[PDB]
């Protein structure tokens, strides 16, 4: 009641407040804007609730920042601006809290959830009714879509939409919501009435303020500037003030010298000018303003901006007159009007805010009342101001009072604030009988009854809002009304009633046409079966169609007697016309797509309007052959013609779709009426005629000299409509008197033009014409060429009385008629030397006419017709070679691949899938064996390929062996099965005498000129003619015309010819026809043969019976090559005569230099070293059978391993040598580095192009009678001193050279530890220790990598030649270092054992290597000591478990569940009890805990044993007797004696081989003598399981379809603002942390810098199906296909495209793991990038 | 089957292969013998490169036939 | 100069163990320029084309890549109309390990696998990508033109 | 609904 008055007063009294009165600079304007925002939100939110008592229902009553009152006390406690200006108020309305999980539940209602940026869209192709229906995460239930193509797309900020859950019409099948699978104060009458009143007053105030905002109107703004300039130059300020007051926003609440005051200048953003032009316009405007160029332009990108404001109106006039400087949309606006419009912008922002309130009961009322008020009639329109008189007084020159459209042309309202009359047009029934050549006559009304609602006013004012406000209004209105099923029909009706006004606003009177709401209106409204049904049930569809037609009709001209659309050549820098055309065509297509009754578009008024729309583009684009100078620049005029004709073709195909799907069949009467209309329109064309003989008349037109078009939409639709009905009905439905050649000659012209440009006759034109021809062929939207062939077949068929008239006209257009009639010889046709190719294309065209009888066939259903089309296209696209799914999809036309289910079914019927064989290749589809008999190389489907090549390929698959490849004959595929009765006579024109003469002349010219270019196709055509006559005329028949004209004589000349002329393909085919021809009529034919050749050839022919041209050209070419090669040989011999014939380095081979070789290597950390944990049966219990993948186990790593990975990237003792082993001289390496501007610290291998940051000098190892047998190493002494005896005796020069290079390598390598170099006690002799540690780490890396293979007991040995070569090279470098510089002192320790930090996780093998290299004792003693100490320490640590009663029982239960527990022998148990005895267990016996201890020890000892075996093998390869030899220990082959052993007997045999004890029983029995080396004190326990990447899901689609039920560690970065609903994330393969992408810091390098392994990593991208390999030190990354193989066999981005099911491949993921474990990822990245990596270095 | 490979250096290495082995296996063997990773190797037979997805039988490669070795390349 | 020595090694390699379908020989006046010929590979549109080349070596050939160009007219997407060849093996990322026979083998193998992306001859690449028949016809035309030299 |  009285609250309405207070709302009106406070909304209309903003400008009168003392704080808001005065103008201010930009720095003080932001504070005023914030104050207005806070004031509006506070007042509107207090009012929208009942006396402020309902705020806690929506908001949190006790937020943070309280200390102060949260909610307003009363009306005066919210309107008081003093608190806002005193900063004493809090933003209570904010809901940015953790409780916002956007949980929503709907039953029957539409979800309407607007898609937030980054959210996914779930477009199910098999469930959605079209490509626009989408779903949000909260609604998408995967249970309903088993085996469905669910395409997931990421929402962008520039695109908007809403979820369509609950729409029973938008989905082909019901979809149970996933949410549904998982007292009230806003419902009562008082609160709902109150919110209705608040919204009504909001909308009334908005409409009132923007009705008077005619200042930025495009139609008036230029006139505003003109009037102001005229009144300023003449200086009549008194009338100027009155004009400005009239334009000003006025109210009855605003107030209750002569020049005015308090006026501002506002510029409006536009696409007219580049931002530089906007900046220069601003600088021309107000030069003295600071930061005007950029700060103001930045605001311009977000709607509108202000540049000047002062109380002196004279001071602001200069800025307002800066419009003409560049043309920016600048208007002079009063401060009060600016305040009110900014207030309304903030109110619209408030309305957008309340739609996100989590209170469900509040929304179901707020949205309902918003729909009620918006769709309610705009009352108070008479009461409120009318802005029509102002433009009447000041713009009477542009206002003709007798024009009914004087209001709409100025984008204003009518008298009484009513929606003005639009350019409505009604097509009378008296003007629907025929399609007029020009625009058909229509009735323009002068009286319409618009509902005149608030929504209609807001949509009409769309050209007056700025960019930001326009977007806010669209987003707050269109989704809200569209989602509401109650107000969706009303929204559609009210936007249809005003459709013409909106279209004209977008077209002629607008500033930013791309921002208009009509696009969203037609997307969310017209894409609905109910809205489309309502539109079609009225004349509203006709109104929309004619409103769209009016836009097109203003650019047409008259050519050929018809109205033809043209490219826009006027001034359209606004670009509005392009949007108008695209939007109109899209609206027409969308409306036609959703028609309920397919008879409606064929109705007289509807069909005439649609044909009028399609008529302007029939033959619109005309091209002429260029003769003379070559084209200087390619013409780009055809782009718009192609786009709009593509739209029309899509419209026609959509008409076919709606005809096919709908059950209610279209009555034939409408089809015949449409045929009559189109044929009557097309036959009225005026065509020149000529007579070649006095008895025959044909159309005269030369394609090579005149304008000719590709796209002919009207003829295509005519062919479609003729197809839809019977031939007799189609002929009777034509005009009373007709000439079908008139309407088919244009299609034949298109065919002839395409064939002419195919053969290269149009090379003098640009490539644009070739692109046009290629588009006309295999047209994505339609089968245009096939329809031209169909029209020509119809023209031939419906001339049963005058057949030879047709042949002359067909052969006239090909420009062959001068040759055929003898007017010119063969060689001098207009085509000149290209006549052979043109005749080849002509024969192809004739064969297509004769054979292509698909359109006359009758199928069981339209489904069968579509399936047959798909299958034929696939068959003719597959036979050339097996194709991948992506390539096959690309080749097949788009209109055939729109349905994925039908295409997949046809592909499965046609082809057989071949699985991929490589690691990155796509699986290809192969054509079936029995389907090669259905392929005809000369058919229309085979148009792209040549004839002879396809013929040879098809014959290859038909011959049983390679002998009969050229002996089998290709049967022409002419059939009369299930064919129309009237269409059987398509062979009549082949059997006519004139065509027989054409054929005879063609054979004769083939013989005379010795040209075989078109002879194969010609023989195929003759075979097809004979087959057709046999099919029609009966058994063993023959056309008499081919008997009267003796072509059988010419066939003998072809058959009885030498091999040098023609080919076996031709001769065998020619001989085949004779046997076919002769056997039918032997006597009648031999007479004709002897009539010319006599008895000589005929008798010779039977005697010959019944008992390669490549090589000849090959012989000639090879003779020419031999002459050239002899010339080269002579040149080489002369050059040689002129100069009297005057461990290998890659750069200079066999240099024979004494300098020592070097080896490039990659020296960096490895993420495979991670500690293990005892009492963990998930590590020591399961024997590892090679690579695996836990598809059902989430990749939730434990915390400590993550810390280990973090430390692996920085700990210096955990580096590994990786090298390619490409030897280079040291001086050669230095030169290669220096010239290439590289550095020894970081370079690339010259022979290998692999990233390398370390060089390792080597020496030649020789076993020159020095003993050094492996048995001596095992049992006598293996210390490196004996190893150094392999080096040849040196010289002091060699000493100095090696010393210098080692010093340089030490001082240059960054691989070696900086911390170790830091220590003062460290000396240059001590680097050997860190090198040995790194070599041990490399051995450990090889051992860990070897765990992935099936035979783990022998894998490290097999297929690792390069790894062992690298290990041997490292050992050789270590020996050289310790032999030249010298053995270091054992006192120093680079990595002393600290009580809290562990340097090496493999410390046991580190000590083993240290003792084997430096300690003089043999290896067996060292390994025995190490193994004994480690076994005793492990037994002590395991047997002191927390509880000996229950914990051990749980451990044993888990062990039995996982793997097999090992029984312990009595003596084995005695040995363990001797090591450590525990009897406090409450179990039945200690045997359980002792078995667990024994098996854990057994699998803990395995890695060290394997590393020792690798060490043994590298030593053996060091001192091998021969270059290739086996490995024998104790007289036994290790591989043979270890390849088939269990985990215990393997350990026993290995202890026999490497230690001094025969088993683990004997090893444990050894005494407990203490050991002095610190490495054996508190030995760490390395991870004894399989080290690999995370366990990826079985199906990649789980990570995107089910992104919320997948449990995975979340990156601490981002993870805010409801990141759970975004799919812009990568999964780290090393650790499993789901990393959300912020699109910053070098493709999210922060996860590598912190929380993971730094030097390198690999991230899986679930949506793109790609894995990105990242390298840190040089910033670089590459993309590789994920180890995921789609169902169809697609890999990479194509796998996840189209929503196909993507599955994991174990081999590819094993390959990725093998790439990762070895430090090959940096080298792999460096190699793949190539030169891109080089610049980074 | 025994086939030969001529590297960039000019020396000929001998590979013992199977007619049913893919080009990837041949490239792996070449990496084992010489050290060039399969990323960089391009195998030239009869003047044309060898595709990884195809096998040795698809190129009519027989005993004592020579396949040349060249680093990976692409057009500009 | 070490450049001429490696050129002599290249000549020794090409004299006795030239790759099949490839020949080369420098002018006996000076080794600084070479004449080479690439016979078109079989099962290729460029088949039997005796395409000629002129190899220009810098005074620091061991590090500076040679200037390779086509004398006989060639119609290839990655070959300029000037006759220049764009190859990543040439220009940048050229490695000092490339024997002349290796360069010629690389160029010979480039024939059957052009790069339509980043074209060197825009018309050639456009015809190769979308207009296979016209492309192969023009390749046959340039092969026939190549045979005419003798 | 959604849209050298
Ligand atoms: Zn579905
Ligand atoms: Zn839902
Ligand atoms: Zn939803
Ligand atoms: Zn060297
Ligand atoms: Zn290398
Ligand atoms: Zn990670």
């Amino acid at each position: 009641g009285s609250l309405q008055g207070h709302i009106r007063r406070t909304l209309r009294s903003i400008h009168n407040l003392p704080y808001f009165r005065y103008t201010r600079g930009p720095t003080e304007r932001a504070d005023m804007s914030r104050a207005l925002k806070e004031f509006i939100y506070r007042y509107l939110y207090f009012v929208i609730s009942n006396s402020g008592e309902n705020l806690p229902t929506l908001f949190n009553a006790h937020p943070k920042q309280k200390l102060l009152t949260v909610f307003p006390d009363s009306l005066e406690d919210a309107v008081d601006i003093d608190k806002i200006t005193s900063q004493q108020t809090i933003p209570f309305y904010k809901i940015d809290e953790s409780r916002i999980g956007d949980v929503h539940k709907h039953t029957g209602r539409n979800c309407g959830r607007k898609f937030k940026i980054g959210e996914p869209l779930y477009r199910c192709h098999e469930c959605g009714c079209d490509d626009t229906c989408v779903l949000c995460i909260h609604c998408f239930n995967p249970k309903d879509h088993v085996n469905h193509h669910v395409c997931t797309d990421i929402c962008t900020e520039f695109t908007s939409g809403i979820c369509d859950c609950g729409d029973e019409e938008a989905w082909n099948s019901p979809l149970h919501c996933k949410a549904e699978e998982q007292e009230d104060v806003w419902n009562d009458s008082v609160n709902i009435a109150l919110v209705e009143l608040v919204l009504a007053e909001v909308f009334d105030y908005f409409i009132d303020v923007f009705n008077q905002n005619i200042e930025p109107l495009p139609t008036i703004q230029k006139d505003i500037t003109i009037k102001l300039r005229e009144m300023t130059q003449q200086g009549k300020m008194y009338e100027r003030a009155q004009f400005l007051n009239d334009l000003k926003y006025e109210n009855d609440y605003m107030f209750d010298k002569i020049d005015p005051e308090n006026y501002t200048v506002i510029i409006y953003n536009d696409e007219y000018h580049n931002y530089s032009q906007a900046t220069t316009a601003l600088r021309q405007g107000v030069p003295d303003n600071v930061h005007i160029d950029l700060l103001t332009s930045r605001i311009d990108g977000e709607g509108r901006a202000m540049l000047k404001c002062s109380q002196d109106l004279s001071s602001v006039l200069g800025g307002f007159f800066a419009v003409q400087t560049n043309g920016l949309s600048a208007t002079l606006t009063s401060w009060s009007e600016y305040l009110h419009q900014e207030t309304c912008k903030y109110i619209i922002l408030w309305i957008t805010h309340c739609l996100n309130i989590p209170n469900s009961s509040f929304q179901t009322t707020f949205r309902n009342m918003m729909g009620k008020t918006l769709c309610s009639e705009y009352l108070n329109a008479t009461e409120c101001r009318d802005m029509t008189p102002v433009v009447e007084k000041y713009f009477s020159n542009k206002f003709d009072k007798n024009d009914p459209y004087r209001y709409i042309d100025l984008s204003i309202l009518a008298d009484g604030n009513q929606i003005p009359l639009g350019h409505h047009k009604i097509l009378p029934e008296s003007s629907t009988h025929s399609l007029s050549p020009l625009i058909n006559d229509v009735e323009t009304p002068t009286s319409r009854t618009y509902s005149n609602t608030r929504l209609q006013h807001i949509l009409y004012f769309d050209n007056r809002y700025w960019k930001r406000l326009r977007k806010d209004i669209q987003n707050v209105i269109i989704p809200t009304l569209a989602s509401s099923n109650l107000y969706k029909p009303i929204f559609c009706q009210q936007v249809v009633e005003i459709f013409n006004h909106i279209t004209r606003s977008v077209a002629y009177m607008d500033r930013e046409p791309q921002l208009t709401a009509i696009r969203e209106c037609v997307v969310q409204l017209f894409t609905c079966p109910t809205n489309a049904k309502n539109i079609f049930e009225n004349q509203s569809f006709l109104d929309i169609v004619w409103s769209i037609i009016d836009i097109f009709k203003e650019f047409c001209k008259v050519e050929g007697g018809v109205l033809i659309w043209q490219r826009v050549q006027k001034s359209n820098l606004t670009k509005s016309y392009s949007i108008s055309f695209k939007q109109g065509l899209y609206t027409v297509e969308t409306l036609l797509s959703k028609v309920h009754d397919p008879n409606i578009p064929l109705r007289p008024k509807e069909i005439i309007s649609l044909l009028t729309l399609c008529k302007l583009f029939n033959g619109a684009w005309k091209i002429k052959r260029k003769e003379g100078e070559h084209v200087l620049h390619e013409d780009q005029n055809f782009i718009s013609y192609l786009e709009y004709t593509t739209s029309i073709y899509s419209i026609i195909q959509t008409a076919e779709k709606v005809s096919e799907k709908s059950k209610d069949s279209i009555d034939s009467k409408l089809f015949l009426n449409a045929i009559r209309i189109i044929s009557s329109f097309l036959g009225n064309r005026s065509l020149t005629y000529k007579l070649i003989y006095d008895s025959h008349e044909v159309i005269k037109f030369s394609v090579s000299h005149e304008r000719v078009a590709f796209m002919n939409p009207l003829q295509t639709m005519l062919s479609f409509l003729i197809e839809k009905v019977s031939l007799k009905d189609a002929y009777e439905a034509l005009e009373d008197c007709s000439d079908f050649l008139k309407i088919s000659d244009f299609s034949l012209r298109s065919v002839v033009l395409c064939s002419q440009i195919d053969v290269g006759f149009w090379v003098r034109n640009g490539m644009s014409v070739l692109h046009q021809a290629s588009y006309y062929k295999n047209n994505p939207e339609l089968g245009s060429y096939s329809r031209d062939i169909h029209l020509n077949q119809l023209a031939i068929l419906w001339e049963r009385d005058d057949i030879p008239r047709i042949i002359y006209n067909i052969l006239d257009r090909w420009e062959l008629l001068d040759w055929f009639t003898g007017e010119v010889d063969y060689q001098h046709t207009v085509y000149e030397d290209k006549i052979s190719f043109i005749i080849q294309q002509f024969i192809a065209f004739i064969y297509q006419i004769l054979t292509e009888r698909q359109y006359f066939k009758t199928f069981s259903s339209l489904k069968d017709r579509r399936m047959d089309q798909i299958k034929n296209s696939i068959i003719y696209n597959l036979y050339m070679k097996p194709l991948s799914y992506s390539k096959l999809l690309r080749s097949v036309p788009d209109y055939l691949t729109e349905d994925t289910t039908e295409f997949d079914e046809a592909l499965e019927e046609v082809s057989v899938f071949v699985e991929p064989k490589g690691l990155a290749d796509n699986g290809v589809f192969k054509l079936k064996a029995s389907l090669y008999a259905k392929v005809d190389p000369l058919k229309l489907l085979n148009l792209e390929n040549e004839f002879e090549s396809s013929a040879t390929i098809i014959k290859s698959h038909l011959a049983k062996d390679k002998d009969e490849i050229a002996k089998v004959v290709l049967i022409p595929q002419v059939s009369i099965k299930q064919l129309d009765k009237d269409a059987l006579n398509l062979g009549a024109f082949t059997r006519n005498t004139v065509f027989a003469k054409v054929v005879y002349k063609l054979l004769q010219v083939c013989l005379d000129m010795e040209d075989s270019t078109f002879l194969n196709e010609l023989l195929h055509l003759v075979h097809g003619i004979f087959r057709d006559d046999e099919l029609i005329n009966g058994k063993d028949s023959i056309p008499e015309a081919y008997l009267s004209k003796p072509i059988c004589n010419l066939l003998l000349s072809i058959a009885n010819a030498k091999s040098d002329v023609f080919s076996e393909s031709i001769v065998r085919k020619a001989d085949y026809l004779l046997e076919k021809m002769i056997m039918k009529k032997p006597n009648e034919l031999f007479e004709s043969l002897i009539a010319s050749f006599g008895n000589q050839y005929v008798n010779d022919y039977k005697d010959k019976k019944l008992r390669t041209e490549k090589e000849r050209k090959r012989r000639l070419a090879k003779k020419h090559q031999a002459r050239l090669l002899a010339k080269f040989n002579n040149q080489q011999t002369k050059f040689m005569k002129e100069h009297e014939s005057e461990f290998t380095c890659a750069l200079c081979q066999d240099s024979s230099s004494t300098d020592f070789f070097v080896i490039p290597a990659y020296h960096d950390h490895s993420p495979i070293f991670r500690p293990g944990n005892i009492f963990n049966p998930n590590e020591f219990m399961p024997m590892w059978d090679g690579f695996y993948n836990d598809d059902e186990k989430q990749a939730y790593i434990d915390d400590d391993v993550l810390e280990a990975l973090k430390e692996n990237g920085s700990c210096g003792s955990r580096k590994v040598f990786v090298s390619c082993n490409h030897h280079i001289h040291h001086n050669c390496f230095k030169r290669y580095v220096q010239k290439k501007r590289f550095s020894s610290n970081a370079f690339i291998c010259p022979l290998c192009q692999t990233f390398s940051n370390c060089t390792l000098p080597l020496c030649q190892t020789s076993k020159a009678n020095t003993g050094l047998s492996l048995d001596m190493f095992l049992e006598s002494e293996l210390s490196l001193d004996t190893l150094s005896r392999l080096f040849k005796p040196f010289t002091e020069e060699n000493y100095r050279t090696i010393n210098s290079i080692f010093s340089l390598m030490i001082s240059q390598c960054q691989g070696f530890d900086k911390a170790v170099r830091k220590r003062a006690n460290f000396s240059h002799k001590d680097v050997s220790l860190i090198l040995s540690v790194h070599w041990a780490n490399t051995i450990s890396m090889l051992e860990i990598a070897s765990r992935l293979e099936k035979p783990y007991s022998i894998s490290f040995f097999r297929s690792r030649e390069q790894k062992y070569k690298t290990l041997k090279n490292i050992l050789v470098c270590i020996m050289l270092f310790t032999f030249v510089i010298g053995k270091p002192s054992m006192e120093f320790e680079p990595y002393p054992q600290q009580p809290d930090t562990v340097w090496n996780q493999n410390q046991l093998f580190q000590y083993i290597v240290r003792s084997a290299l430096f300690s003089p004792v043999s290896l067996r003693q060292t390994v025995t000591e190490a193994l004994t100490t480690f076994s005793r320490q492990f037994l002590r640590d395991f047997l002191q478990g927390l509880s000996d009663a229950e914990q051990v029982t749980k451990l044993y239960a888990k062990a039995s569940k996982i793997g097999d527990v090992l029984k312990v022998s009595e003596q084995m148990l005695f040995a363990l009890r001797t090591i450590s005895d525990v009897r406090m267990e409450g179990l039945d016996s200690e045997s359980i805990i002792y078995d667990l201890a024994y098996t854990f020890l057994l699998k803990s000892l395995l890695p060290t044993i394997r590393r020792c075996l690798v060490f043994i093998k590298v030593l053996h390869e060091l001192v091998k007797d021969s270059e290739n030899e086996t490995l024998v220990i104790n007289g036994h082959e290790v591989e043979e004696e270890l390849e088939f052993e269990d985990t215990a007997e393997f350990v026993n045999k290995a202890l026999k081989m490497i230690t001094e004890k025969e088993s683990l029983v004997d090893l444990l029995t050894t005494q407990e003598s203490i050991v002095s080396h610190p490495y054996l004190e508190n030995i760490p326990y390395e991870y004894c399981g399989i080290i690999k990447l995370i366990d990826l899901s079985k199906y990649l689609n789980t990570y995107v379809t089910q992104s919320k039920e997948i449990k995975l560690r979340e990156e601490r970065s981002q993870h805010m603002k409801n990141a759970d609903n975004r799919l812009d994330f990568k999964i780290c393969l090393t650790c499993g942390v789901k990393v959300h992408l912020r699109a910053d810091r070098h493709e999210m390098t922060k996860h590598l810098n912190k929380n993971c392994f730094k030097p390198f990593g690999a991230f899986l991208m679930p949506n793109s199906s790609e894995v990105c390999l990242h390298l840190t030190q040089p910033p670089s990354n590459i993309f590789i296909s994920a180890p995921y193989l789609n169902s169809h066999g697609e890999v990479g981005r194509n796998a996840m495209r189209r929503g196909d099911l993507t599955t994991l491949n174990l081999k590819r993921y094993e390959h990725l793991n093998r790439l990762w474990i070895n430090n090959e990822i940096p080298g792999y990245i460096s190699r793949v990038m190539g030169d891109e990596f080089r610049v980074t270095i | 089957m025994q086939i030969f490979v001529k590297t960039l250096t000019g020396k000929t290495i001998t590979l013992e292969v199977e007619p049913s082995d893919t080009i990837e296996n041949v490239k792996a063997k070449i990496q084992d013998k010489e050290g060039i990773p399969p990323d960089q190797q391009r195998l030239i037979f009869a003047g044309k490169q060898l595709e990884d997805g195809r096998t040795l039988s698809d190129y009519n490669i027989q005993k004592e036939s020579t396949l040349h070795l060249v680093l990976r390349l692409r057009g500009c | 100069t070490p450049a001429r020595r490696r050129l002599m090694r290249d000549f020794k390699r090409m004299k006795e163990d030239a790759p099949p379908g490839v020949s080369a020989s420098p002018l006996p006046d000076n080794v600084m320029v070479w004449n080479a010929m690439i016979i078109g590979p079989a099962d290729t549109p460029y088949e039997d084309g005796t395409f000629r080349l002129l190899l220009e070596f810098d005074e620091e050939y061991p590090n500076k890549p040679p200037h390779v160009k086509f004398l006989s007219e060639m119609f290839h997407p990655n070959v300029y109309a000037n006759g220049e060849i764009c190859l990543d093996i040439l220009q940048n990322r050229w490695t000092p390990t490339y024997d002349v026979a290796s360069i010629l083998t690389s160029i010979q193998s480039l024939f059957n696998d052009p790069n339509p992306a980043s074209p060197a001859n825009v018309e050639a690449a456009t015809l190769f990508k979308d207009h296979k028949s016209q492309y192969v016809k023009r390749v046959k035309e340039t092969v026939e033109k190549s045979w005419e030299d003798d | 609904r959604h849209g050298k």
